[PDB]
């Protein structure tokens, strides 16, 4: 159909970054915002 | 000022006041309004006791 | 020695700071310390963007403070943190006990005393008293100020601060020497900075701030005697030093600070410097952006003239549809228009509503 | 110790607790001697670290996203030789050290490098050799 193409690929889309999604910004070394 | 205007339902200003001269009668600011459906199963407890 | 940079928002003074400690880095990594102060929820932030570079990609001599971590930095030396700390729930606990047995003595309260909800009512105002430098005696003589003069509600004020004032009056006497406050570092440190030595001879930034309470304003300026270099950043419009803002202008919160802190440097005598930025550095791309934050104020206000693309305004059946209807947008900005995650941003004037489905 | 307590820096427990000796012992090794004498001292040094994702987390191989490592190194003092690196630690001892030293190495030999690593870096100097005190004892060993 018109669509067959980009349903395709959306539903094998992935994020290229997405690795890195749940990592930790800011991680201490021994503030909220980071972890150990 | 229409923000602060008293443009409501008569239970809304009833609810600013009681919130502004709580301290008048006995009412414990911070006070929760319960739907009528959790007071209706207050009333039945109260009653049975 | 104080400089103040002031502009429109995007006009990109956050920007120019960032630059700035990174080639103070860059140029004495070993320099006096450099200490950026910012809101608490400001600070994760500027920690990362500082040591986003390609030379250093970090830092050791400046360092990013809110209120908070710098009085404890400064008191972990100047001293006063082997104190033991009460928490809100704490200072509650202790309320209750007090109104018990003060009770007897209220003019108005004495009703509303035994109400739950009416402790964390009090420790909120007590809070208060601290932040803006009114200690009990403070409260005491305001209290009595309104006594004997007639405009009810006058009286019935009083009454209430006279109130009030027993319960400050007789905390103050349970907490006193041996018991610290949450709003009590920033006294403390206000009075430990004189002797914190690490400080003098430091340059230091603020950004982020709208306003400020007399208890931070009173770190400000015993930084401003005591700190070689200061810069305050702020988000005005040309705002001025002989009057404070009307109550209908846009900048009155960050236009009134201004002039307070530019006056208290001015008592102060301290050498002053300028820098307004004009052009806009966040929306140069962005027109219509860069129209809506020039036009936001004035009445007579130009309707823009040109295409729709940037902004939108968009309405759903209900908050789901609107988070699911921003949940496809958010996924057709990422994998079409190729932005990252972390480019987006959503707020929520009452989060309250929409945390749970988020 | 009691200008400490005086000033609060210390409770009154935390004083009666310390040894005096484990702690002037320092200032009688090598190390103390020289962090004593030197050009340039300063402690309690805070830092920010910006290391690619993997650097710490090898799990997760594409994304090489830069991540803050943050701490404190607790000396750092330079000599007509070059920058050296302090770190005190209360680890437990005595219970010789000769036995201890390669197990001890290896429990802070990560932290040392970032330690190191974020001065190189970020300094844009180098470190050589960092020294380890240990109360329990009053030993010292170098990485």
């Amino acid at each position: 159909f018109a669509f067959d193409e980009k349903a395709r690929e959306q539903l094998s889309w992935t994020y290229p970054h997405q690795e890195v999604t749940q990592i930790r910004t800011k991680q201490s070394v021994s503030d909220e915002y980071s972890g150990r | 000022l229409l923000n602060r205007a008293s443009i409501s339902t008569l239970h809304s200003f009833c609810l600013q006041v009681l919130k502004k001269y709580y301290y008048l009668i006995d009412l414990d600011p911070g006070f929760r309004i319960a739907d009528q459906t959790e007071g209706e199963l207050i009333g039945d407890e109260v009653l049975d006791e | 020695g104080a400089e103040f940079l002031v502009g429109r928002s995007g006009s990109g003074k956050t920007k120019l700071i960032i630059n700035s400690i990174q080639d103070e880095l860059r140029r004495a990594p070993f320099g006096k310390p450099i200490i950026f102060l910012v809101p608490d929820q400001m600070t994760f932030l500027m920690e990362y963007e500082l040591a986003k570079t390609p030379d250093m990609g970090g830092m050791i001599r400046a360092q990013v403070f809110s209120f908070s971590r710098l009085a404890w930095r400064v008191l972990q030396h100047t001293g006063g943190m082997s104190r033991p700390f009460l928490t809100s729930t704490g200072v509650q606990m202790l309320l209750r006990k007090l109104i018990e047995e003060h009770k007897q003595e209220f003019k108005v309260y004495q009703k509303a005393s035994d109400k739950s909800g009416f402790t964390a009512q009090v420790e909120r105002m007590l809070t208060e008293f601290k932040r803006y430098c009114l200690e009990p005696e403070d409260i005491r003589r305001m209290a009595e100020s309104g006594t004997a003069s007639e405009y009810r509600g006058e009286r019935v004020l009083s009454e209430k601060l006279h109130d009030l004032s027993i319960l400050y009056q007789q905390m103050e006497k349970s907490l006193a020497d041996q018991y610290l406050h949450s709003e009590d570092y920033l006294t403390l440190l206000a009075e430990h900075i004189p002797l914190a030595e690490d400080i003098k001879g430091a340059h230091i930034y603020v950004d982020g701030f709208y306003q400020f309470t007399p208890q931070e304003f009173r770190v400000l300026e015993q930084l401003m005697v005591h700190a070689e270099h200061i810069t305050f950043s702020l988000t005005a419009d040309k705002p001025s030093y002989e009057r404070e803002p009307h109550e209908l202008e846009l900048f009155r919160m960050t236009g009134k600070t201004y002039y307070r802190l530019h006056q208290k440097a001015k008592e102060l005598n301290l050498d002053i410097t300028y820098k307004e930025l004009s052009g806009t550095e966040r929306h140069t791309k962005t027109p219509e952006l860069a129209h809506l934050e020039a036009q936001y104020e004035a009445r007579p206000a130009i309707p823009y003239a040109e295409k729709q693309e940037a902004l939108t305004v968009m309405q759903a059946a209900n908050r789901r549809a609107e988070l699911e209807g921003i949940a496809r947008e958010i996924h057709a900005l990422v994998r079409e228009k190729g932005y990252r995650y972390k480019d987006v941003a959503i707020l929520a004037r009452q989060p309250e509503d929409y945390k749970d489905m988020v | 110790v009691h200008r400490l307590y005086e000033k609060e820096l210390l409770t009154e427990e935390q004083k009666d607790a310390i040894d005096i000796e484990e702690i002037v012992q320092f200032f009688h090794t090598e190390i103390g001697g020289q962090l004593i004498g030197a050009k340039w001292k300063d402690r309690e040094i805070p830092f920010s670290l910006a290391l690619p994702a993997k650097e710490i987390y090898p799990d997760a191989h594409e994304a090489d996203e830069p991540l803050l490592v943050q701490g404190i190194i607790d000396c750092l003092y330079e000599t007509e030789d070059g920058l050296y690196l302090l770190a005190y630690k209360s680890d437990r001892i005595e219970g010789g050290f000769e036995g201890a030293a390669p197990i001890l190495k290896k429990r802070y030999e990560t932290q040392i490098q970032l330690y190191t690593k974020a001065v190189e870096q970020i300094a844009k100097t180098k470190v050589k050799g960092c020294a380890l005190y240990f109360f329990d004892g009053g030993h010292i060993l170098t990485l």
